[PDB]
């Protein structure tokens, strides 16, 4: 349908290949065009090889589209099996682990984008299935994620996204942050004896 | 930075310290001192690594079990990112105390 | 390299490019290198930057992009095929201008080429469409499918280099090479057709990644890390200003090329006090009708001065016809790219071009017995 | 056509005063000078009715505004003394005695205080305090499209000579005056022929600079030459003789610099290469093949 | 007129190559 | 299982629900203050060769600043230009844009604003279309950066649009090029913080991550503009401290009109070189005859408050008695200033300097400082 093509015109398109070493090469190649500007897009499966271990700071993350809630295969016998065992021994529900498993997965592909409290990215999620599954969250992207970004549609999150982007490109003020987000020795040792 | 937690001295290799990470030192220390299991979860984004290796490091050093300390990864990669933490660590500890400790600290991986 | 002073210097094409683009500075240069004897070197020794303008203004080129992606259809449908567009094609595809080469000047015409090539299911392929074997292609153009895809294994041949074992996600599933845990269903897997063959689609993602390495690896031409990428640049130090400060001394020395008693001074001083008490009599500021006259004829003679000075003040129209105007004009261009030319050499201060000096004056001498 | 602000920067140091009247054959030439500016203030504000007029006098200690009165002062005042008479016009006889009350102030003021010599100059304080006020008036915008026009009143007597502490806020307040489309218009009473810094400040500003030599005729110059009205500006020549060369004085030696060498950083003017290779105002080492290049004689054959 | 005009830096780029040979 | 209809109405006039204002203004007022307390003489390169380059891609399309990116950026640019010549006259400047994919020079570097004027309003004209190209511009400021002596900054202006670019070649190459030639690049960018220009700007200011500024509005986009006229603090490790060989020339008087030596047309005036005896048509120009920097005392007087600032005025306190009633160099009365019923004499509008001890009103605190660069207390005090 020509939606690549588009994307041709901006970024970089880059697949997560089922062949490892290609998949290494297509990540360097990511973090290449990241590096020099040129922009690039990495298409991995939320359950894949990228997404366990790989870690995308800075200028390597900026945006984590998430296409759908990663659900496993529901019907394989396998998972059916140890679905029922989890319910007949620890009285976990099926639909429950299935959702607390598809939202782990879709936790971890989200902590990939942070590192330091310097770094900024945001967090999509496209389904329509994400919006009860607030709570099953972990609390600080629970604490990140607002009331009123729970149902948005794509123009809305676009606009958001661009003043959200156009808002931390602004240069921090140090007298923010200079006791309360990071501790200098100081700081260390009066949250010390303030403790005690 | 170095500081005091309790009776432990703990070398953080940075000038700067995020206060989840501090409490965060905090609850290992206290759940070591008592010695149980433990689930934590700091967000992500923060310097998990580098604080587990500092405070475990200086756990291990400053407390005269000297207990091993198995750093259980889920990959190869991030095996190596803990283990380039951890020499930054050293690198730190060495310029702080002058010396170079007895110390061992490897990757264990597959033969490819 | 190539964009240094006397490589600029030494490129007569360029110059001789730059002269039949310009007009304005034809003037000058027939004028004063052909018909007064000036070296071009010279000419072009204080046009280097004019000269290094006109070589990146042609010598640079477009950043590589995915140009098959950009060539879409608008029955008849047509489309529009620039000649950058042709030679990113080329850049990007070497297996196309290999197919030019050969038959371009061989067989049948580019148009025609064109017109087969766009029709063919290399082009389907090098776009990242799924090839499928109802379409007719191309038969000329489909003969180099094979060698097409012999390009593609040699394109990972260069490509396919060990990374760091941060990002060796080979390693990661070699970490344990005795696993033999349950096999990944489907979904884990690439598709497969009613035979359980590949049905293609994953050929396209390689073939897409690819082609972002090969852009990647094309700005990799001539045209310990690990601790610093793992390095948490938030919790080190901020950055510290080393911007250096300056203290400056006023204590400048004087320009160069009967002081007052206090007693005067408080004598003055009362005798204000007292001829601002009695009477300040406005009426003594008027003139006695003979000062008055010296002060309007400095004023008047000082307007005339001003006012003729300041009458006349694009250029300006001349009283001259235009044939004379314009030899006084070339002939006053000329001197004073001789004299630029001749101060150039004379305040360069090398003993070695003393002689360069002597011809210049001795141009001058010219150029003073011409005016 | 539009209203002007005329802010008058009469510079009253009684030890130049002094030695203009004993340079010259009379005496209390300050009263002269006073008085024709008086008569020239009325002449401005009978100019139109809604002009304004700033009065700034620069004494040996410091500057204080002469017209209007200070508002600590309007409100502890009135001692109306009677150095005006009172049957003029009281749109005129206001402004003057007001400028009269604060002279006579002013000189009780310098008379106590006489013992006390200052070698600095007050006058480029002044300019700058005429400049605020200026921005003052007009920002306030009581009086809309309200012009502005600056008149220095300053005298030499051939005992001060030009002084290099000076030259930075006078250039200062010219590309203020500048900025602000005020002109600044300069009369020097003086034996000094040529003032430099003030003829660059009436050339740069669109000024007019008059220099005379006698107080007496006073108000015809003021009302020939300084009633130029910033209105009337581009469609009247000016009579400032004596073009400026826009030049200014070597650092070290004084002189007035030819082609000549500044430094890179603090842009000291230098007509020479400084001794030590080191820059005076500056304090920066030079690098010795650099001003091995300046000091190369050019080149001939034998 | 520009083609005398190229005409003679013709001939000039001819006598810089009877020149270098 | 409801509708949106059936829904209770919104009732959005319940919604609007209703001294010390004063006192929350001075608080951003002092905390703006707060951020003008660092101010030292660092010492700044006054002779500077400014690249200006403007992208005119596709990015420019986009109407998210009114009417059209390009138009406004031309405009600022514009003013820029005219700022930038007004309170750097030295300084050299030329103009470069970024289209389809090639940069484009429109105007060389000159001393002359009027050139670059025009050479602007002549791209208003074109609409901007096609993909950025970053080392391709700044490999063309390497080239005309090239020729600028080493007295003379080299600085590179980048008013970049896009988010992505592409570039025929390696960008870290040109990058560590620049970083050799001493060329300093400061970034303003209008989406959002692009990591190459970051790091180019990191990378080109000895490691400063705050040369590379992003606006928020159109005031932002004017100050961030009109912050780019200051000439940029030069670090410690630069000593290229070198005695600028230059010349006054005199501004010669003549009825009749003569030949210019850097125009060859007929010109009234002029101004008569000191060394070579060549007029010139406008200044600052470097001498078409002889090669000599031809300036006026003017142009060097327009940047000694760069080299020494203003301290800034200090807020009086309000429980210290005050020296005066009404202002000092203004004469305009301080007002009681009751910020609410008891708040008597609170943010006294008097600024005290820090030499003089003088009073000053809020509009003289920002008229001295900005258009003025003088304390007239500081004046009228007789050392
Ligand atoms: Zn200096
Ligand atoms: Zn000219
Ligand atoms: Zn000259
Ligand atoms: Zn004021
Ligand atoms: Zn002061």
């Amino acid at each position: 349908m020509g939606i690549l093509d588009e994307v041709w015109k901006h970024k970089l398109i880059l697949v997560e290949t089922p062949d490892a070493q290609e998949t290494s090469l297509a990540l360097e190649t990511y973090r290449k065009a990241c590096s020099n500007g040129r922009g690039a897009i990495l298409l991995s499966v939320a359950r894949g090889k990228v997404s366990e271990g790989i870690d995308f700071d800075h200028q390597y993350g900026r945006t984590v589209l998430m296409i759908g809630i990663p659900f496993q295969y529901t019907e394989s016998r396998i998972l059916k099996a140890r679905l029922e065992f989890m319910r007949e021994n620890y009285r976990i529900r099926e639909n429950d682990f299935l959702s607390f498993d598809a939202m782990r997965h879709a936790a971890q592909c989200l902590g990939r984008v942070l590192r330091g409290k310097d770094d900024y990215g945001v967090m999509v999620l496209a389904d329509r299935r994400f919006s009860r599954k607030r709570s099953q969250l972990p609390k600080w992207i629970a604490q990140g994620l607002s009331d009123a970004d729970l149902n948005l549609s794509t123009d809305m999150a676009i606009s958001n996204t661009k003043q959200f982007l156009r808002t931390m490109a602004q240069p921090t003020d140090p007298k923010d942050q200079e006791g309360v987000s990071v501790w200098s020795y100081e700081d260390l040792i009066k949250h010390q004896n303030s403790r005690k | 930075m170095k500081f005091y937690i309790d009776d432990l001295p703990v070398l953080f290799p940075y000038p700067k310290i995020y206060p989840e990470q501090y409490n965060y030192m905090c609850d290992i220390k206290k759940t070591l001192d008592v010695g149980g299991n433990s689930i934590l979860e700091m967000p992500s984004g923060t310097g998990k690594t580098v604080s587990l290796l500092s405070l475990t490091i200086a756990y291990q050093m400053h407390y005269p079990e000297h207990r091993k300390i198995i750093y259980c990864s889920r990959t190869m990669s991030e095996i190596e990112k803990a283990l380039v933490e951890l020499e930054n660590l050293m690198d730190y500890r060495t310029k702080e105390l002058g010396y170079q400790e007895d110390f061992r600290g490897l990757g264990l991986t597959s033969r490819k | 390299d190539s964009l240094s002073k006397e490589k600029l210097l030494t490129n007569l094409k360029l110059q001789q490019s730059l002269l039949k683009g310009n007009k304005v500075l034809m003037k000058v240069f027939q004028e004063t290198v052909i018909n007064a004897g000036l070296p071009p070197s010279e000419f072009w020794s204080t046009r280097i930057p004019l000269l290094r303008a006109f070589a990146l203004s042609t010598s640079q080129k477009v950043g590589p992009y995915n140009v098959l992606s950009t060539i879409k259809p608008v029955n008849k449908v047509n489309v529009n095929l620039s000649r950058e567009k042709i030679l990113n094609i080329f850049e990007n595809y070497p297996i196309v201008k290999k197919a030019y080469t050969d038959n371009v000047p061989k067989n049948f015409k580019e148009p025609e080429f064109w017109a087969r090539f766009f029709s063919s299911k290399l082009f389907r392929k090098l776009r990242g469409e799924k090839i499928m074997q109802n379409d007719r292609g191309d038969v000329i153009i489909d003969r180099y499918l094979t060698l097409d895809q012999e390009f593609d294994r040699k394109d990972d041949d260069m490509l396919l280099h060990p990374v760091k074992k941060i990002i060796d996600l080979d390693g990661n599933i070699q970490d344990d090479p005795v696993v033999r845990g349950n096999r990944p269903d489907f979904t884990m897997q690439p598709g497969v057709d009613i035979n359980g063959n590949s049905d293609g689609t994953v050929d396209i993602l390689k073939g897409m990644n690819r082609l972002s390495e090969k852009m990647i690896m094309a700005l990799k031409n001539e045209y310990n890390d690990e601790r610093n990428e793992l390095k948490i640049d938030d919790l080190n130090e901020s950055y510290k200003t080393n911007y250096a400060i300056i203290h400056l001394k006023r204590n400048a020395h004087e320009k160069t090329t009967l002081k007052v008693s206090n007693q005067q001074m408080l004598q003055q001083l009362s005798l204000v006090m007292d001829n601002l008490i009695n009477k300040l009599d406005l009426n003594q500021v008027v003139p006695n009708n003979e000062v008055s006259n010296k002060i309007n004829k400095r004023v008047i003679t000082a307007i005339k001065i001003n006012a003729k000075q300041a009458k006349h003040n694009l250029e300006v129209k001349s009283t001259l016809p235009i044939d004379l105007l314009e030899s006084c004009r070339m002939l006053h261009t000329t001197c004073c790219e001789f004299l630029k030319h001749f101060y150039i050499h004379f305040q360069s201060g090398e003993q070695k071009q003393a002689s360069t000096v002597k011809k210049l004056y001795n141009h001058l001498k010219d150029c003073i017995e011409k005016l | 056509e539009s209203p002007s602000l005329l802010t008058v920067i009469i510079e009253i140091a009684p030890k130049l005063w002094t030695t203009f009247d004993e340079e010259g054959n009379e005496k209390g030439s300050i009263i002269k000078v006073l008085e024709a500016l008086i008569v020239f203030l009325n002449a401005h504000l009978a100019f139109n009715s809604a002009n304004k007029v700033a009065v700034i006098a620069a004494y040996s200690q410091g500057i204080k505004y002469l017209y209007p009165e200070s508002t600590s002062a309007l409100k502890a005042s009135r001692s109306d003394l009677k150095i005006i008479n009172s049957d003029m016009y009281r749109r005129f006889r206001n402004v003057d005695e007001t400028l009269v009350e604060e002279i006579y102030k002013l000189f009780e003021l310098e008379k106590k205080q006489i013992e006390q010599n200052s070698q600095r100059s007050t006058l480029a304080g002044a300019m700058s305090a005429g400049l605020t006020y200026v921005n003052r008036i007009s920002k306030e915008s009581v009086t809309t499209s309200l012009k502005s026009r600056l008149l220095v009143l300053t005298c030499g007597s051939g005992s001060s000579k030009d002084e290099i502490f000076q030259y930075i806020p006078i250039m200062n307040c010219i590309f203020s005056a500048t900025k602000m489309k005020c002109p600044i218009d300069v009369v020097k009473i003086g034996g000094s022929k040529e003032s430099t810094f003030l003829q660059q400040t009436t050339d740069a500003t669109n000024g007019v600079y008059l220099h005379v030599e006698s107080t007496e005729g006073l108000i015809q110059y003021l009302a020939t030459a300084m009633f130029i009205d910033p209105s009337l500006r581009p469609i009247i020549v000016k009579p400032n003789h004596g073009s400026v060369d826009f030049r200014t004085s070597c650092y070290l030696t004084g002189r007035v610099v030819a082609v000549g060498f500044i430094c890179s950083v603090c842009l000291c003017v230098l007509s020479i290469i400084p001794p030590g290779n080191k820059c005076p105002a500056c304090d920066s080492q030079f690098d010795e093949h650099v001003i091995a290049k300046l000091k190369r004689k050019p080149v001939v054959p034998r | 007129e520009e083609r005398e005009n190229e005409k003679t830096l013709n001939d000039y780029y001819a006598a810089l190559a009877k020149k270098q040979a | 299982g409801g509708y949106a209809w059936e829904d209770e109405i919104k009732r959005s006039w319940d919604l609007v629900k209703v001294m010390a204002s004063l006192v929350a203004s001075i608080v951003e007022a002092r905390k703006k203050r707060t951020a003008k307390k660092n101010i030292t003489p660092y010492q700044r390169g006054i002779i500077r060769s400014l690249i200006l380059t403007l992208d005119c891609s596709e990015a420019m399309l986009e109407k998210d600043l009114r009417p059209n990116r390009h138009a406004m950026i031309i405009q600022y640019a514009i003013d820029f230009v005219h700022e930038f010549f007004d309170q750097n006259p030295i300084s050299q400047m030329g103009i470069i844009i970024m289209r389809n994919g090639l940069a484009q020079l429109v105007s060389q570097v000159s001393g002359n604003p009027q050139d670059h004027i025009d050479a602007l309003k002549s791209i208003r004209k074109q609409e901007p279309k096609g993909n950025p190209s970053l080392q391709n511009a700044l490999e063309m400021a390497r080239g005309l950066l090239l020729p600028v002596p080493a007295h003379c900054t080299r600085e590179v202006l980048i008013v970049f649009g896009s988010l992505s670019t592409t570039d025929p070649g390696d960008i870290h190459q040109t990058i560590d090029s620049l970083v050799s030639e001493k060329i300093r690049v400061k970034v303003l960018g209008l989406s959002a913080q692009v990591a190459i220009c970051k790091e180019l700007c990191k990378a080109t200011n000895y490691g400063d991550e705050s040369f590379y500024k992003i606006l928020l509005d159109e005031t932002h986009l004017k100050e961030l503009f009109n912050e780019a006229v200051t000439p940029l603090p030069v670090n410690k490790i630069n000593k290229g401290f070198t005695l600028v060989k230059m010349g006054f020339p005199t501004r010669i008087f003549e009825d009749t009109p003569t030949f210019c030596s850097c125009h060859s047309k007929l010109v009234y005036g002029g101004y008569f070189c000191p060394n070579c005896h060549s007029k010139v048509c406008s200044l600052p120009t470097v001498c078409p005859c002889c090669d000599l920097m031809l300036i006026l005392s003017t142009h060097l007087a327009r940047s000694y408050h760069h080299l020494m600032p203003l301290k800034t005025f200090a807020e009086v306190p309000t429980t210290e008695k005050f020296r005066s009633e009404d202002c000092f160099s203004c004469q305009s009365r301080f007002p009681i200033l009751k910020n609410h019923k008891n708040g008597k004499l609170l943010t006294s509008s008097r600024y005290r300097c820090e030499d003089c001890k003088q009073e000053f009103c809020v509009d003289c605190d920002v008229f001295i400082h900005e258009i003025l660069h003088n304390c007239p207390g500081c004046e009228s005090k007789p050392v």
